RNA sequence: GUUUAUUAAAAACACAGCACUGUGCAAACACGAAAGUGGACGUAUACGGUGUGACGCCUGCCCGGUGCCGGAAGGUUAAU
RNA sequence: ACUAUGGUUUUUAUU
RNA sequence: AAGCUUGAGUCUCGUAGAGGGGGGUAGAAUUCCAGGUGUAGCGGUGAAAUGCGUAGAGAUCUGGAGGAAUACCGGUGGCGAAGGCGGCCCCCUGGACGAAGACUGACGCUCAGGUGCGAAAGCGUGGGGAGCAAACAGGAUUAGAUACCCUGGUAGUCCACGCCGUAAACGAUGUCGACUUGGAGGUUGUGCCCUUGAGGCGUGGCUUCCGGAGCUAACGCGUUAAGUCGACCGCCUGGGGA
């Protein structure tokens, strides 16, 4: 919930094409995963991650 | 809600002491300052209900308020409403 | 009033004419009675998709406390500008000025 | 504003009517009133062709400004008004120049506002700025195509055109008609709506009304003689044949097209 | 059981047969046997991914 | 309101309304060997044509046929 | 989770 | 006609939320249109057929058009008086809670009549039409069918603005007041952890399952009660008829 500028940790949770990895198989907690896909979100609109590999 | 401005110029005149935040006439008071700072937020368009029926709960709670000062001491509602906003 | 962020991507190309921006961008907050605490650089700066047939964006950031009953209003300015692109005013978030 | 009222007296039931209390109640600025003359609608051989053709009482136009061009010079709205022959409506402007000047009505403006003239003016309606400055979704007003022709598209109440796609020099409009015409951004556009969008909220009401209006009723083909409209008949009531117009052509699923000519400047059909 | 495949893997897990009903019912819900073995050595058994 | 001027004045003619169908505007339409003329400074709730008649509450079954449009291959078939 | 059919529809019995 | 306080309220700094209302802005899969590349199957089942192609369907590539809910996270989880409420982003907002001071001084409760408010469909003018779908053209089905099943599909669900006030509107528990008895989870504060820690051990709010007193014919209800009675309202006295 804190930050959407750093984008090292965000790459952390998402796969060379750009789609989110979920908690599951992580050994990340959901009520994380939820708020991580809001700053992936954020980072999506600051053009600084891709939405769809489309494009 | 009403702002910390609205809030403060009703506490530094419906009062007769220093910051004396109980008096009945100062819950009276800032229950009309909180309808003054529902303007921009009611009567708009007939979908919304909730604004309505705050503006008729603060209304509620300002009766049940006035009902009492006006049995219990008299003189001090037909006072206030020479200083408050109220019928005209 | 309440802390804001606001982040643009503007024209790489344009950088020289931001100057003139933030120079009325300054006028239209310090009019309103807010404040900023920033408004200098974030750099140029390489983006996940190709736009405008280039790959990189600058990167200007604000970093203002600013009066929210007109922070709409003030968000047509980098709207009718034709070197900006998805601008977004980014509140609070712990703000970089915290009445210190 | 609109008024309507409930039945009162015979014949005078539920009535509605359309009102507007900042329409000038005065006269129209008498060297831009022009008498609007007409030929007389005879043919070649000097007799009429258009059937039950009439209306209205004098239909003497306001002039209205569509060839100014002005920079800088700014200038303040000093009524709305009417002119006969259209819904659009018009507003008398004085230039702080100065000159009175008919405008074709601007929206979201009123009487003793001021607004300015070309690349200095803001984005807002009837201010005249250059088409070439503004993003798309902008509202242009009346827009004028070919250079020095006149007031070309958003002619009645509550129109306009929107610019919905920029290509460098060039710009796309969107059309009332559905189309999506294409210009070097070299046009009048003086940004906003048209009019005051209350045009639609008429009724006309009684029958009397269509001798004002100068408009005769449509006749029922079954309802004439045999002579004076193919449908004419004859107690049986019917045709025994496919619907025609009094001419004796059928139309129902005809299509009809002339023009071959304007290929290059057609870009989209309305759905 | 039983129940149809949705994640392919061609070794079990051995997490749905067995295991799982028979056995796996009726001996750890609520309150049964309890002292601290079911629940509070568990809270006190540490692992690296949650859990 | 219009109606058999001197045997026939109504239950016919038609309006906001319902529907079909021609029209994106150099419109469709009517007339025109030709200049053009009106439609029209109007622009799709605006314009042309025909059914039905406001309002209130509903809208059976049938495309075999005649007419009309779509599908466009083929056939017969004139100018060539 | 491991392979389709849908209708007729007792009267006296009990003294 | 005044006083008090453990009822009920005021102001400052913090805690959580798909609650409501309005604007800014992306995705996924489905559906049509144009021209290419151009081929014989493409569609649907419990079964079968209508559909769909030889006048060249389906599919695939680059464009154009376009609608509804926002899928994963989503929970033995929040929030709303309820009916209900999930992409991100920005304002405004009724309640609930942590916590140190200072101020009212019984200001509290219920409610005939009245008045506020839709999951749904119905009234209706103009827009929209991809999912799904009463109506409806057909395929059938079968002894028959108007149905189950299947191709297509209107009202309607969607939008602006108003009427209707419906339901199992079931949380089987009227609205208010003060009590009673243990355990365990979730969710949110808070004190302290050199945080085994999708936390731990106490303490405030909410809430779910198990379970005790009491109450019940039975289910069980079980501190948020079907318990204990205290305020006020609505309503009742064999079944059908109604």
């Amino acid at each position: 919930e804190i930050d959407y500028k750093d984008i090292a940790t965000l790459k952390n949770y998402i796969t060379e094409s750009g789609k989110i990895v979920p908690s599951r198989i992580t050994g990340t907690r959901a009520k994380y995963q939820r708020q991580l896909a809001r700053a992936i979100k954020r980072a999506r609109y600051l053009s600084l991650l891709p939405y769809t590999d489309r494009h | 809600s009403l702002s910390t401005e609205a809030t403060a110029k009703i506490v530094s005149e419906f009062g007769r002491d220093a910051n004396d935040t109980g008096s009945t006439e100062v819950q009276v008071a800032l229950l009309t300052a909180q309808i003054n700072h529902l303007q921009g937020h009611f009567a708009e368009h007939k979908k919304d209900h909730h604004s309505r029926r705050g503006l008729l709960r603060m209304v509620s709670q300002r009766r049940k308020l006035l009902d009492y000062l006006k049995r219990k001491d008299v003189a001090r509602y037909t006072q206030l409403i020479e200083r408050l906003g109220l019928r005209r | 009033m309440r802390h804001y962020e606001i982040v643009f991507m503007v024209h790489p190309d344009q950088s020289e004419q931001v100057p003139g921006m933030i120079e009325r961008y300054t006028a239209a907050i310090t009019g309103a009675e807010g404040k900023i605490h920033r408004l200098e650089d974030w750099g140029r700066r390489q983006l996940a998709y190709p736009i405008n047939k280039l790959h990189k964006a600058h990167y200007v950031l604000m970093n203002v406390e600013a009066p929210q009953e007109v922070i709409d209003e003030l968000e047509t300015t980098f709207r009718f500008n034709d070197a900006v692109i998805r601008s977004m005013v980014m509140r609070t978030k712990h703000a970089v000025t915290e009445a210190s | 504003a609109v008024v309507k009222c409930k039945p009162t007296s015979p014949g005078r039931r539920h009535v509605v009517k359309v009102v507007n209390p900042e329409l000038h109640k005065g006269k129209p600025f008498a060297p831009l009133l022009e008498k609007n003359s007409k030929s007389g609608g005879r043919n070649n051989n000097g007799r009429i062709t258009t059937r039950h053709i009439g209306g209205g009482h004098k239909q003497a136009y306001r002039i209205v400004d569509f060839k100014r061009n002005k920079d800088g010079i700014p200038a303040v709205v000093e009524r709305l008004e009417y002119d006969p022959n259209r819904s659009a409506n018009i507003a008398l402007v004085l230039y702080k120049d100065g000159e009175r000047r008919y405008i074709l009505a601007p929206k979201g403006l009123k009487a003793g506002d001021q607004i300015q003239s070309g690349v200095d003016a803001a984005i807002k309606p009837g201010n005249t700025l250059p088409m070439r400055n503004i993003p798309v979704g902008s509202t242009v007003h009346n827009v004028e195509m070919k250079p020095g022709k006149g007031g070309q598209l958003a002619r009645s109440a509550g129109t306009y055109v929107q610019i919905v796609a920029r290509d460098g020099a060039y710009v796309t409009l969107r059309l009332r008609s559905g189309e999506m015409r294409k210009v070097e951004a070299d046009c009048r556009a003086t940004l906003g709506e048209v009019g005051n969008a209350e045009h639609m909220l008429r009724v006309l009401g009684k029958a009397g009304a269509a001798r004002w209006r100068g408009v005769r009723p449509t006749v029922r083909g079954t309802a004439m003689n045999p002579v004076d409209h193919p449908h004419g008949g004859g107690e049986g009531r019917n045709f025994g044949k496919h619907p025609v117009t009094p001419w004796g052509v059928q139309t129902k699923g005809k299509k009809t097209r002339s023009n071959k000519r304007t290929d290059k400047f057609i870009v989209r059909r309305r759905s | 059981i039983k129940v149809r495949e949705n994640e392919p893997f061609d070794v079990a897990l051995r997490r749905f047969k067995r295991s799982c009903e028979k056995a796996g019912v009726l001996a750890e819900v609520r309150r049964r046997e309890f002292y601290e073995k079911p629940t509070t050595e568990r809270k006190r058994a540490k692992a690296s991914a949650v859990k």
